[PDB]
């Protein structure tokens, strides 16, 4: 397989899960992945795109504007190995992520293509220039020539876009190959540059595509990221050490834990750090929501909509661990006492959604041990609905307790 | 390593010679011997189970190619043979050492064993007369060394390993029953009768449905064509003296008017097929009918399959599968999936197998507006859920007047066709074990007599099955119950639709609706199941309608039956019944099968209608057996998983043990415990490999890792469902009891232990009370003979069965029996009886409430549970005269446990002698002088004060001690240091930790309390002798 150019030649198609390992070298490349050494390389250089994931579209129109998916718009990388991460996923570069128009996160496959540049691509001969177009506004520009060492110089490609500061790298001129071109071994002298004026009638037919804008709300940007409200914690009681392992084994006994103490003994900072633990150390993916906030609670059908949403999420992404705060608002037994309980038909509104729920995991689950897990938190163990042990969908389980004035003091 | 394999008549102890590059890889000085992992990819979805053999370098062998004794694999090399092995290298070369090694002999040579007159000897003379090397051999479970010798039976700690000649257990066996006699390693006697070679066609061989799917590799042709034999058919080399022309890689059938012709290709040695039968894809076996094909013609005709067809036609069957939106567009799309590289090579009215993966409904399968070359990798990422089968529609054409007999789609030409539905039976699981090959998670496949019911509503569909021929509308209906939850009705009735080729519709209640009965909302619910009958049923199939747990909808109320409420439901049910009732009249057989929980409200003016009433028990002990062989085997186990090690359970378990050790679980806890024991054999696995050394490369289970899952398995049960604070103490601690604790032990033994003496239906001591003072414990004693059965057990904490409401606290004396009952093997007890028995005589004043609890409850505990034998009921309280009337015949209790003060002075010593054990006695001097010093007065509790004021006496004599070192270290240091930072944090044991001496006890021995008085004492004899005097 030749392709329109005779210089470029295609090798090998293979699909990619895309991780998070927290490995750059932004000093010097950016448009860059890498993969396992057990992925036996037949290229340094290829093309990626992420597979794109969407809704079914299930309703006419999908209730809103947009007609149809925008294409791929693949990227040519180079690829680099390294032992460090496990088969078949990919490092994606900092510098890629927001090329791929999403939040950087542990999740979405990768289409992966081996290629081949002959000798009619090498070093000189076609010193060409890109523009360098502003997308949004921004002081009067800076030389186009810092951006050959601020994009750390080792690879570009044709219609390249970058959202950080909203930059456009763009050509399309006679006399150059238009299409991946090297520049990790290219002198300065062989390139050149236009820092293109900004433009309102440029930029809207490219704001024509999805755009879910990434930092709407007000941050300083990805420029300075004005926002922290969040640190590590202080290891107080090793329950992070147990459960972290024993919720990332090759295969567990059943689907569900369930975590649970005294109101304020600390469920939801001691879940965000577990969350951040196992999004960085395993790359288990994570979607997490509260019962305050999905209030849908007064009915079933949308809310069955939702659970078949996160069930499909799940099912789409790689290993996922689902977790839930203060589940009892929504799947809790109702009444506290059982009181008269419905004419003892006990099937009162609750218990629906909870048996729909883990019906839908349970198909899941049987099919393969790592598709999805979930995890509870609670009040009490005893004071969850029954039925949630009455199908075995739970087994282990922890307690927080006080913390002993040891660790306590080392906390204050 | 994927390197090349090859086979040798060599044998089972002949080396493997590994290729002469590789040994580059691997030929070291290191190991005087080699030994390498051998996993030759055999038929299977799951992996191949570890083996290892001695290997030396092969000076000859072409490079990457390997030669290996074909006897390790159970044959000898008289048919072809798969022509690679995954194999491996062993770092540093170990091996593990056996500590059991074991062997069958026929008698008359083992006759000869028993002549060499010494273990020595025969070690001597056997080893060589077998060529084994010593300490350099190497063997495996289920080796078998030749036909009638040494049949290796158990070893241990691992099924396989090397053999230490200086100290192993080499054990003798004799093949008494001449079991070797039925081994053979597949060499036929002489050749097979009447060759038909030069005949057109062939018979009497079979076809028979594969146990799994066969991958595109492990056929040794493999032609590069990119769509030409999906067919894919195989057969031994039988075929070749049936087909003369050379093992033709296309043949034909015709039979009951069909016409097939199959890709039919060769069949290897490494196999557990039988002879004399094409092996048959699903795909075929969909094609014929239920009726056998026994025959077979060759044809060269594949030239004249058309390779235009300028039109297509197609149609789906009918099913369940069909009928939602929420799948249509992923069926839609599957079309694409199907006819793209499914190169048709068949008759038209063909029966083409399709499957998808059920939750990929609300997903965008991310190929519109994406193109280029992703579908199949993401179908190398998806695997398949559930299956639809599309009907070939005869096509119309006008490239070919020949049309019928066979067509080529190309995907290049573009028509289909969408003529609604068209109606086929479904294919009986006996012949074609369908789910299987596709790797669903599979029904339990019942036999037809050992779960007798199963048997009783399978004929009760199959009725209607039957008199179709007959033409009568049998209108058969079932309405399914049991008295507890998870029992597995749906799964039952699963796996009966599959065993008959029947179809099947399926609908969960707790599902279906978006609202529970309300108001304005009868149609909401009603119309919704009428729609979703009416969208398949009368257009197609056999007519077979399930609904779970329709106690959801169908629902009584007895009171807070205002109108708005009662109305509502009232109406439901009738309108629901006049569905039910239009089905039935309209549409052929209408088999309604029904399921609920509790059998008592479903509405009676329903229920009439309906007749066989099925009540489903839970499993027996003869039933559970084929429960754990299902989950343990192999297939079960070795998927959800996908890691490469395989998982196994191996021959030191024993199911019989799990039937003696499980009773009282459903099929739900059953699973639970294999997953649990799963869990941590995988644990255990990794954790080991986390330390260099010898390890499977399976993972295996054992016996006590089963049992204490069990245990744990009953403790999530008695939390959930039954009483907190389960049987757990040793009646090692309930000393000084006599021959009282005798009789007593024995009669809640032996109904318990002994049944052939007791499965009977007159009375069987049925309850107990207690009566005797406070201070000897009976309150320890209940829980402790409940824990020397394993009763289950539930506590009546006293007088929490009281209530507000007048009307409705009676409620937990029925819940007494509910739960009793429940628990079949359960001792219920009654503590402080008292607090629900005044005398029975009570009062002149009103009946309160007080008396007419207590009434009903004896009453009832005597009515019930009379006939439903099992349960038994233990009260204690320490004041006899209050239960006055209860003690004769009518309350029934009838028994004299005057449990009181001791009367021995040896009996006095054993309580002390059970109960300090716990903390170390002192014995510098001799126990039994404290019962002489004792005033012959007390009591357990006395005697355990005693104790408990000696001991703490004595921890106080060592505090006193280490608290002065204490005072003199930090006089030592600043007189100001933190109390921790010494003695505490040095934990000195020798400053801290118990001591005692029986001058302690001594000078304890006179402070205690005697509160009961010798009067109280006294004036319960004098009751005594009236209670029980006689
Ligand atoms: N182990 C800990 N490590 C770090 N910070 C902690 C820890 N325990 C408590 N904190 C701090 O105290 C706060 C109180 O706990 P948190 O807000 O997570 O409670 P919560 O689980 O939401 O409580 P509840 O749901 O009972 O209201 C945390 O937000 C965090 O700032
Ligand atoms: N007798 C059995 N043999 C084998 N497997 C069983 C048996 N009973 C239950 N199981 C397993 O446990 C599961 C029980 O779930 P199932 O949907 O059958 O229950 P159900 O009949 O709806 O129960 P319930 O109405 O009591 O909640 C089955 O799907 C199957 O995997
Ligand atoms: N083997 C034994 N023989 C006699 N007494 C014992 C034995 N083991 C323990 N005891 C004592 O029996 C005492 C229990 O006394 P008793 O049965 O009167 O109390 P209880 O269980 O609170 O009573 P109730 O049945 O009224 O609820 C315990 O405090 C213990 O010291
Ligand atoms: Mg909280
Ligand atoms: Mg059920
Ligand atoms: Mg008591």
């Amino acid at each position: 397989t030749i392709l329109k150019n005779g210089a470029i030649q295609l090798l090998k198609k293979v699909i990619l899960r895309s991780t998070v390992c927290k490995m750059d070298f932004p000093k010097d490349n950016l448009f860059v992945v890498y993969i396992s050494d057990g992925a036996q390389l037949p290229s340094q250089k290829g093309y990626a795109s992420i597979v794109k994931c969407s809704l079914r579209q299930s309703k006419k129109s999908d209730s809103d504007n947009k007609s149809v998916g925008i294409p791929s718009k693949k990227i040519g990388v180079f690829i680099k190995c390294d032992s460090q991460i496990p088969e078949n996923h990919i490092a994606l570069s900092s510098h890629l992520w927001d090329a791929f128009f999403t939040h950087p996160m542990n999740g979405a496959k990768i289409k992966l293509e081996f290629l081949q540049m002959n000798q009619a691509n090498i070093i000189s001969g076609r010193n060409a220039t890109v523009n360098i177009k502003y997308f949004g506004k921004d002081v009067p520009t800076k030389s186009g020539d810092q951006y050959s060492k601020l994009l750390g110089g080792s690879l570009l490609t044709n219609n390249l876009i970058l959202p950080t500061e909203q930059i456009i790298i763009e050509i399309k001129k006679g006399e150059s190959e238009q299409q991946l071109c090297n520049l990790n071994e290219i002198s300065n002298e062989s390139v050149q540059w236009k820092v293109t004026q900004m433009g309102k009638e440029e930029v809207k037919d490219i704001i024509e595509r999805h755009l879910p804008k990434h930092y709407h709300v007000k941050e300083t940007g990805e420029v300075s990221r004005t926002s922290k409200d969040e640190d590590d914690f202080i290891t107080v009681n090793s329950i992070k050490k147990e459960m972290v392992n024993y919720l990332t084994s090759p295969i567990i006994a059943t689907p569900a834990i369930i975590l649970d103490g005294k109101q304020g003994i600390g469920k939801t900072r001691l879940l965000k750090e577990l969350i951040n633990e196992v999004e960085k150390d395993h790359h288990i993916f994570v979607k997490y929501a509260d019962c305050e906030t999905l209030h849908e609670t007064s009915n079933l059908d949308k809310t069955q909509k939702l659970i078949m949403e996160w069930c499909s999420f799940c099912y789409w992404y790689g290993p996922s661990l689902i977790v839930l705060d203060n589940v009892e608002a929504l799947f809790g037994k109702p009444q506290a006492n059982d009181g008269d309980p419905s004419n003892n038909g006990q099937w009162d509104n609750a218990s629906k959604l909870l048996n729909f729920f883990i019906n839908q995991v349970t198909k899941i689950f049987n099919k393969d041990n790592k598709r999805i897990r979930v995890l509870f938190s609670g009040k009490q163990k005893t004071q969850i609905n029954p039925l949630l042990f009455d199908k075995h969908f739970v087994s282990e389980t922890w307690s927080l307790r006080a913390p002993d004035k040891h660790a306590r003091a080392k906390l204050l | 390593m994927k390197a090349s394999l090859t086979f040798s008549l060599s044998g089972i102890y002949a080396p493997c010679s590994i290729s002469r590059d590789i040994y580059l890889e691997y030929g070291d000085k290191k190991a005087e011997c080699l030994y390498g992992t051998i996993r030759l990819p055999q038929y299977g979805p799951g992996c191949t189970p570890g083996k290892i053999v001695h290997c030396v370098l092969d000076d000859s062998l072409p490079f990457c190619s390997i030669v290996v004794p074909s006897k390790l694999f159970g044959f000898m090399p008289t048919q072809p043979t798969m022509d690679f092995c995954y194999f491996e290298p062993i770092l540093d070369n170990v091996v593990p050492v056996l500590d059991s090694v074991t062997f069958l002999i026929n008698e008359q040579l083992y006759s000869k064993l028993m002549d060499l007159p010494q273990e020595m000897q025969q070690i001597q003379f056997l080893h060589y007369k077998y060529n084994i090397n010593s300490m350099e051999t190497v063997v495996h479970s289920r080796d078998i060394l030749t036909s009638g010798l040494c049949q290796i039976l158990n070893c241990s700690p691992f099924p396989q390993g090397l053999v230490d000649f200086t100290e192993t257990q080499l054990i003798l066996v004799n093949d008494t029953e001449q079991k070797l006699s039925a081994l053979k390693y597949a060499n036929e006697d002489e050749e097979y009768a009447l060759p038909k070679i030069g005949t057109n066609s062939a018979l009497s061989i079979d076809l028979e449905s594969l146990p799994c799917t066969i991958s595109r590799d492990l056929l040794r042709p493999a032609p590069h064509i990119n769509d030409d034999n999906s067919i894919y058919a195989f057969t031994d080399a039988e075929t070749l003296l049936r087909l003369d022309v050379t093992s033709g890689s296309f043949i034909t059938v015709s039979n009951m008017g069909c016409v097939r012709l199959v890709k039919l290709f060769v069949l290897l040695l490494p196999n557990g097929f039988k002879k004399r039968t094409i092996y048959a894809p699903p795909k075929i076996i969909a094609s014929f009918p239920d009726c056998s094909v026994v025959t077979i013609s060759k044809s060269n005709i594949g030239h004249t399959d058309i390779p235009i067809a300028n039109q297509v036609f197609i149609s789906r069957v009918g099913g369940w599968l069909q009928s939602q939106k929420c799948f249509q567009n992923i069926i839609l799309t599957t079309l694409k999936k199907f006819f793209s590289e499914s190169k048709r090579i068949l008759c038209q009215n063909d029966l083409i197998p399709i499957a998808f993966d059920s939750s990929m409904a609300d997903l965008n399968i991310a190929e519109e507006n994406d193109e280029s070359d992703d579908e199949d990798e993401l179908g190398q990422y998806y695997k398949n859920d559930s299956l639809v089968w599309f009907f070939v529609t005869s096509a119309e054409l006008d490239c070919f007047s020949k049309d019928n007999s066979h067509f080529i789609i190309d995907p290049n030409r573009t028509k289909l066709i969408t003529t609604n539905i068209t109606n086929r039976r479904p294919l009986p699981l006996s012949r074609s074990n369908l789910q299987r090959y596709y790797g669903f998670a599979e029904t339990f496949y019942y036999d037809l007599h050992i779960f007798p019911y199963v048997r009783q509503l399978v004929n009760i569909l199959e009725t209607s099955f039957n008199c179709s021929q007959r033409g009568i509308t049998l209108n058969a209906s079932v309405l399914l119950h049991s008295t507890t939850n998870n029992v597995g009705k749906a799964t039952m009735v699963r796996f009966a639709s599959k065993y008959l080729g029947i179809h099947l519709l399926e609908i969960d209640c707790l599902s279906l609706t978006s609202n529970s009965r309300q108001l304005d909302s009868t149609s909401k619910i009603i119309g919704y199941i009428r729609a979703k009958c009416e969208n398949v049923l009368p257009y197609a199939s056999p007519a077979v309608i399930f609904l779970a747990h329709l106690d959801s909808i169908l629902l009584d109320v007895n009171a807070n039956q205002d109108p708005e409420a009662i109305k509502l439901q009232k109406s439901i049910n009738f309108e629901m019944s006049k569905l039910l009732d239009d089905f039935t009249f309209k549409f052929p057989g209408t088999t309604f099968v029904g399921s609920v929980n509790n059998i008592d409200n479903v509405p009676s003016s329903f229920r009439s209608h309906m007749r066989f009433e099925i009540l489903v028990p839970v499993p027996s002990e003869a039933q559970r057996l084929r429960i754990f062989q299902w989950y343990l085997s192999s297939h079960e186990l070795n998927r959800d998983v996908q890691q490469k090690v395989p998982v196994s359970y191996m021959d030191n378990i024993s199911f019989s043990s799990l039937s003696s050790y499980s009773a009282g679980l459903t099929p739900l806890d059953i699973k639970s415990i294999v997953e649990t024991a799963r869990m941590t054999a995988t644990a255990r696995f990794y954790q080991e490999s986390k330390k260099c050394g010898w390890l499977p490369q399976s993972i295996l289970i054992t016996q006590e890792d089963l049992s204490k899952a069990t245990s744990k398995a009953r403790n999530e049960f008695s939390v959930s469902i039954g009483a907190p604070q389960i049987p757990n103490v040793t009646w090692d601690d309930i000393g000084g009891i006599d021959f009282v604790k005798g009789e007593i032990l024995d009669t809640i033994d032996m109904p318990l232990k002994h049944p052939e003496l007791f499965t009977s239906g007159m009375k069987k001591r049925s309850g107990i009370l207690f009566y005797g003072p406070p201070g000897t414990g009976k309150t320890l004693m209940a829980k402790a003979i409940a824990t020397n059965f394993s009763l289950n057990f539930f506590s009546v904490k006293g007088p929490e069965l009281l209530n507000m409401y007048i009307g409705e606290s009676e409620a937990n004396v029925r819940r007494v029996f509910q739960k009793a009952r429940e628990a079949k093997p359960c001792v219920i007890f009654f503590d402080q009886i008292d607090s629900v028995a005044p005398k029975r005589g009570n009062q002149g004043d009103s009946g309160g409430v007080m008396d007419r609890i207590v009434s009903q409850l004896l009453a009832e505990l005597d009515g019930m549970s009379t006939d439903a034998d099992g349960v038994f009921v233990i009260g204690a309280t320490n004041r006899p005269d209050l239960l006055d009337e209860a003690l004769l015949r009518p309350g029934r209790f009838d028994k004299l446990l005057y449990l009181g003060i001791p009367d021995t002075d040896t009996k006095q010593l054993n309580i002390l002698e059970a109960l300090t054990r716990k903390f170390v006695l002192d014995n510098d001097v001799k126990l039994i002088e404290l019962a002489k010093l004792c005033p012959f007065n007390y009591t357990g509790a006395d005697f355990y004060a005693l104790c408990s004021d000696a001991m703490l006496n004595a921890m106080s004599r060592i505090a006193r001690m280490v608290e002065k070192k204490v005072s003199q270290h930090n006089e030592l240091t600043g007189e100001n240091i933190s109390t921790r930072r010494w003695f505490d944090k040095i934990a000195t044991k020798e400053d801290t930790k118990v001591v005692v001496k029986m001058e302690d006890f001594l000078k304890a021995q006179e402070q205690l309390t005697p509160s009961v008085s010798r009067a109280e004492l006294n004036h319960y004899e004098a009751v005594r002798a009236n209670f029980e005097g006689a």
